[PDB]
RNA sequence: GAAAUUGUUGAAAGGGAAGGGCAUUUGAUCAGACA
RNA sequence: GGAAUACUGCCAGCUGGGACUGAGGACUGCGACGUAAGUCAAGGAUGCUGGCAUAAUGGUUAUAUGCCGCCCGUCUUGAAACACGGACCAAGGAGUCUAACGUCUAUGCGAGUGUUUGGGUGUAAAACCCAUACGCGUAAUGAAAGUGAACGUAGGUUGGGGCCUCGCAAGAGGUGCACAAUCGACCGAUCCUGAUGUCUUCGGAUGGAUUUGAGUAAGAGCAUAGCUGUUGGGACCCGAAAG
RNA sequence: AAAUAUGUAAGAAGUCCUUGUUACUUAAUUGAACGUGGACAUUUGAAUGAAGAGCUUUUAGUGGGCCAUUUUUGGUAAGC
RNA sequence: GCCCUGAAAAUGGAUGGCGCUCAAGCGUGUUACCUAUACUCUACCGUCAGGGUUGAUAUGAUGCCCUGACGAGUAGGCAGG
């Protein structure tokens, strides 16, 4: 609010905390990002190298969704088992019965391998998988089934 | 509860413990003190009697006296200055003679009075004009129970134990001496019996070594 | 100047201490009694103008 | 006049309060405070002093940064202390049991703390059981794994990321970053 | 609350160091030195009063 | 409310004094005041008067008198530090002076006793004078500065 | 029913401006505190 | 030959005149003097006496007198300037709000977070309640197709508060979060190597390299709010010649 | 070949003994680099000083300057 | 060495003025004396720092209490009002 506002405690000093030298002048460098290759460019390079020029292939008309894709790790996974089932499955870690985890359906796109499941056999039910991920799943005993 | 008296038994008797040795302390310094002067005159006599010169011992200690204020003052002398203690004009310390202060000594020469203290002027120096430095702070003299809660460490349990302990230049002298705050002295009563202060003892002016001549201006400002 | 100070500290502490290892300023001279036999002072004065050339 | 060796009238530099307005803060402070006037425990003296810290110098603990400290040689009877907020982790599976004192701890924290039958203590709590912080294993979270600190230091060749909105291909990623264009950083 | 000289005022004078005591009763402050009187050879004189 | 209220209200207690030290010692005088001292009384009613110094009354002021009959000047204090102390003495050896002290004059016209001790310490004082030449007319006539006098030149 | 600005009345100062600072004399005026 | 004196210096030698101050408010300290009882000038003034009790002292004011004192505001290296504005007075009169932001801070919740497009409800623009999505965060790296984070107690070394053990203590050892420095490992890119195999050209295991990333390495974010700062806007207020 | 000015050093991140690691390097277990284990504490390695030291973020104004001693260029010179 | 000549400009006019001649001038020496917002001691304000103090049954814990040092300021920053 106005009432904690320097500008309250400026009242009665000439020249607003502007300088009395300097001034305060309405477009000193220019418009906005003015000045980008000329008297700007110390403060483009550093802070912002990458800034002109271009990189790559365009691509007319992206639709992202085509790209739609969310990782999930193993650091996680036992978290998509909500957890009142999660210990009855952890303890009794088994074939036989061992836990169907549709990723999918929780809206992964891509299991990964971050680190870390317990030998409980989990099978993960998902549309992509990174090759590490897999195998650790499978040295606890689960499987990978792939699904669309 | 006792202590009522009965821990102001140990304390008080403590203390009466304390005074004496510090009297027996100050008698021997006396004794040491006399016969210290009474050597070197012995000395000079002899020497005469002999047909030779006896020449004195380079004084090992000197007290220097800022005597230029605070403007226009080169950094190296300035730096100088700081570390010798002196950033404001007539507060004075006192300074062990090596080479590596006689060149310290020499930067400063035209801002600054300094000679040899006799015992007599460390003495009333420290008698009216001594400060401790504890947990900063600058604390007065005053009691003996200062100086030996601070210096004790090192011997030194009185007053008349930090005087000498300056004027002998003894094994603890910078602990000692770095003790004593600076000392804030007064402008000379009777004036500097000189026309212009910046230029040389030497030459008729009030800076650099004035030798024994330093006693009678300390004490002036004292 | 290290390699010095191990031995003069091994040649204290093996014989019963007291070193003092520090290195100290120049320190002022100690007094000194100088004898006058045949060296009485020769007196010299300041010397008058003059112009060679 | 004195020829200054450093500025006048300096303020110390550190926080002697919390900035903050909650009663039941300045309560705890005027707790350790006290402790820490007459109890000559080091523990109380840093403890009053975090008490006083922004939200940013006391980042979350999570429970397996405790399960590790209590891995620690001859450290899992200790009482795990964190001034600060204690914060949930699905990715420790075995959870100790021990003792947390600590300023909050979320649903889920205190949950797998007490699940594995150990104990949520608040700091107060913690003083009446250990006056002296006796022992009491202190952790700090970290501080420099912030998204700001990420963009302090930028500069070329500092590596440090560029403070940007979207990025992308064809968001700074040109002239200034690859050797076919003008230069790299 | 209020620094007081010694040098000026007996009674702290005598509180810090209690020679002062003895000092003055001895006077101390007045001591007669021995006479002694060894006498300067010749050459110191000669040179003194030298040219 | 017109004006709030404070939070904080000071005690209206009020402290003893710290225990002062302070003895009250004997005001030593100057050696020129000796009984029997002629003394010029530099202010007050009997300003410029000249008079006979008597004894050091408890409360350090000094007994005089004119005598009256010379000078008009009865038994009375002065203060001595408004009193010029002459080098002329009358012996004072057989003027009693025991009775007169402070409640002497406790302040409390002329009471006959006062009439009547005025008399018995003047008549032995007269005595005394008439044995110097002129010392009772010096004793009735003023002191004043005449032109050129410096006193810090004149002895008195 | 303000101010600038004006009339009258009363008081004061004024040898080429006036106004201001520190200090006291003199005039006018007034609070407090004593019990 | 024997003294004196001057000069310089010393005394915790004695002593006179004058000026300014009297902070503090029970006691508590360090002492001094006494055979003692006690006393004191020893951690900041008390004792005694008088005058007035009021315009006396004091405040305010006008004037006089001593000394001193150039018009402010502005731009400027430099203004009292022979630089500009301002005859006088009232009243108006200039850093704002908004979109999106950086840092810092407070608060809620926390691997999440954000009820307010909308629905429900109401004492009706409020307050109260809520389903599905969505946004930011929880993954990075490549131009891309793509691939995608543990050799190890999630590593070694050095410093490291705190805690733990021994010790009366000083110290010694144990553990060491944050943070810092340094050497490694992990993921992507680049380059190299190219196993078991094959719809004989697909496949790309494995081990590597002064290369390289805004990465991993027991998460820190999301939201609301404030000061300051950033860009767009009439953009602190007033001002062109023009188009 | 000065004077003034100027780089580095004055210890525990040190010094010594023992002998592990490698794909580097040597004729060579030779060296080199990093280590394990062991020995010596504050006169532990000059002076003086230190209202402590280190570190992080962010942002204002400024980006016409002028003067004096000394050194000093151009100019006859200059309040250049 | 001092003094003198050499030595010419514009309104009347400046060792600051008056005036000063064994100086109140020039060179040098010796004392004393005058006086800055500086130095010394003290009170009071504020700023920074270091201590002490939750024990109720009375009133400010951002409080109270002790102690030390410090204070110029345009542009500008922040703070308490
Ligand atoms: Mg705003
Ligand atoms: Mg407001
Ligand atoms: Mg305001
Ligand atoms: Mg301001
Ligand atoms: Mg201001
Ligand atoms: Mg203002
Ligand atoms: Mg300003
Ligand atoms: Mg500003
Ligand atoms: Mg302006
Ligand atoms: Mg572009
Ligand atoms: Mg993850
Ligand atoms: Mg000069
Ligand atoms: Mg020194
Ligand atoms: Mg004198
Ligand atoms: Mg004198
Ligand atoms: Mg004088
Ligand atoms: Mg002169
Ligand atoms: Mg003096
Ligand atoms: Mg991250
Ligand atoms: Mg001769
Ligand atoms: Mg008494
Ligand atoms: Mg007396
Ligand atoms: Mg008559
Ligand atoms: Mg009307
Ligand atoms: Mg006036
Ligand atoms: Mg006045
Ligand atoms: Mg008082
Ligand atoms: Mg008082
Ligand atoms: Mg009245
Ligand atoms: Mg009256
Ligand atoms: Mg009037
Ligand atoms: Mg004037
Ligand atoms: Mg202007
Ligand atoms: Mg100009
Ligand atoms: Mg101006
Ligand atoms: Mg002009
Ligand atoms: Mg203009
Ligand atoms: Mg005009
Ligand atoms: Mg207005
Ligand atoms: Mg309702
Ligand atoms: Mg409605
Ligand atoms: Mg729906
Ligand atoms: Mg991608
Ligand atoms: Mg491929
Ligand atoms: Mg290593
Ligand atoms: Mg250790
Ligand atoms: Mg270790
Ligand atoms: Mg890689
Ligand atoms: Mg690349
Ligand atoms: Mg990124
Ligand atoms: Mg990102
Ligand atoms: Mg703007
Ligand atoms: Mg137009
Ligand atoms: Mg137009
Ligand atoms: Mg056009
Ligand atoms: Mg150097
Ligand atoms: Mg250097
Ligand atoms: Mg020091
Ligand atoms: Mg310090
Ligand atoms: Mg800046
Ligand atoms: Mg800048
Ligand atoms: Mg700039
Ligand atoms: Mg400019
Ligand atoms: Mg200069
Ligand atoms: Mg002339
Ligand atoms: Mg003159
Ligand atoms: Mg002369
Ligand atoms: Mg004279
Ligand atoms: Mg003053
Ligand atoms: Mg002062
Ligand atoms: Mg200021």
């Amino acid at each position: 609010p106005s009432r904690f506002t320097k500008t309250r405690k400026h009242r009665g000093h000439v020249s607003a905390g502007k300088g009395r030298i300097g001034k305060h002048r309405k477009h000193p460098g220019g418009r906005g990002m003015a000045g980008g290759q000329h008297h700007h460019r110390i403060n483009m390079d550093k802070y912002h190298p990458g800034y002109f020029g271009k990189v790559g292939m365009r691509y007319f008309h992206k639709q992202q969704a085509h790209f739609w894709k969310p990782v999930l790790n193993l650091d996680k996974l036992w978290t998509l088992i909500p957890e009142d089932k999660r210990d009855q499955y952890l303890k009794s870690a088994s074939k036989e019965t061992a836990p169907v985890i549709d990723t999918l359906a929780a809206g992964y796109g891509k299991i990964l391998g971050k680190g870390r499941i317990p030998n409980v056999p989990v099978i993960v039910k998902a549309r992509f998988v990174s090759k590490l991920a897999e195998e650790k799943i499978r040295a606890a005993g689960g499987v990978v089934e792939l699904i669309a | 509860a006792e202590q009522v008296a009965a821990e102001r038994a140990a304390r008080k008797a403590a203390n009466k413990e304390k005074r004496a040795i510090i009297l027996e302390r100050n008698a021997a310094y006396q004794k040491e003190y006399e016969t210290a002067e009474r050597n070197i005159i012995q000395a000079k006599r002899d020497a005469k009697a002999a047909g030779s010169y006896y020449v004195e011992a380079q004084h090992k200690l000197v007290f220097v006296v800022r005597i230029k204020g605070i403007n226009k003052i080169p950094p190296k002398p300035r730096k100088v200055l700081q570390l010798l203690r002196l950033t404001r004009i007539n507060s004075g310390t006192f300074v062990k003679v090596t080479k590596a202060t006689l060149e310290l000594l020499k930067l400063i020469e035209p801002y600054v009075a300094y000679g040899y203290p006799s015992y007599s002027t460390i003495r009333q120096l420290v008698y009216k004009r001594g400060f401790g430095k504890i947990n900063k702070q600058r604390v007065p003299l005053s009691d003996n129970a200062i100086i030996e809660a601070n210096l004790g460490k090192y011997g030194i349990l009185s007053i008349d134990d930090l005087i000498h302990e300056i004027i002998t230049v003894g094994p603890h002298f910078k602990q000692a001496n770095n003790f004593l705050w600076p000392f804030k002295l007064s402008n000379p009563s009777g004036g500097w019996g000189v026309p212009r202060k910046f230029k040389h003892f030497i030459q008729g002016g009030s800076f650099g070594n004035r030798e024994e001549f330093i006693n009678k201006l300390v004490k002036s400002m004292n | 100047r290290v390699k010095a100070n191990a031995a003069k500290r091994a040649e204290a502490k093996a014989q019963g201490v007291a070193v003092q290892l520090k290195r100290q300023p120049a320190q002022p001279r100690e007094s000194r009694i100088v004898s006058t036999e045949g060296n009485v002072p020769q007196t010299l004065a300041p010397v008058p103008y003059e112009t060679f050339i | 006049g004195i020829d200054h060796t450093s500025k006048q009238h300096k303020r110390s530099g550190h926080r002697t309060a919390p900035k903050s307005d909650n009663v039941y803060l300045k309560l705890l402070v005027k707790l350790y405070t006290f402790l820490a006037r007459r109890t000559d425990a080091p523990f109380n003296k840093v403890v009053l002093k975090a008490l006083f810290l922004s939200k940013i110098n006391r980042p979350p603990v999570s429970v397996s940064r405790i399960a590790r400290a209590l891995k620690q040689e001859g450290a899992a009877n200790k009482t795990v202390v964190v001034v600060g907020t204690v914060t949930d982790d699905a990715r420790i599976f075995e959870f100790p049991k021990t003792t947390v004192a600590a300023l909050r701890f979320t649903a889920g924290a205190r949950a797998k703390i007490v699940k594995a039958g150990g104990e949520c203590i608040t700091l107060d709590q913690l003083a009446v059981r250990a006056p002296k912080g006796q022992n009491t294993l202190i952790l700090r979270g970290p501080r420099n794994s912030r998204e700001a600190v990420r963009h302090f230091g930028m500069g070329p060749h500092k590596g440090k990321a560029p403070r940007i909105l979207s990025t992308g291909r064809k968001f700074e990623r040109a002239r200034g970053r690859r050797r076919s264009k003008g230069f790299k950083v | 609350v209020l620094k007081k000289n010694p040098l000026k005022n007996k009674q702290v004078l005598l509180r810090l160091n209690p020679y002062a005591k003895v000092f003055a009763a001895e006077k101390l402050g007045s001591k007669k030195a021995e006479k002694t009187g060894t006498k300067p050879a010749a050459v110191f004189t000669e040179t003194l009063k030298h040219d | 409310s017109a004006q709030k209220a404070p939070k904080w209200y000071p005690s209206e207690d009020v402290a003893a004094l710290k225990k002062t030290r302070k003895a009250a010692r004997p005001q030593k005088l100057r050696a020129s005041l000796v009984p029997g001292t002629v003394l010029i009384l530099l202010a007050g009613r009997f300003r410029g008067k000249r008079v006979v110094y008597l004894k050091h009354l408890e409360d350090n002021t000094l007994l005089i008198s004119g005598p009256f009959k010379v000078n008009g000047v009865p038994l009375r204090r002065v203060n001595a530090r408004y009193v010029i102390a002459t080098s002329t003495k009358v012996s004072v050896e057989g003027v009693n002076v025991e009775k007169f002290n402070v409640e002497y004059f406790a302040k409390e016209e002329i009471k006959a006793e006062r009439v009547e001790d005025q008399k018995v310490v003047d008549k032995a004082l007269i005595a005394e004078i008439k044995k110097t030449p002129l010392l009772k007319q010096y004793l009735s006539a003023s002191f004043s500065l005449k032109n050129g006098d410096k006193p810090h030149m004149l002895k008195f």
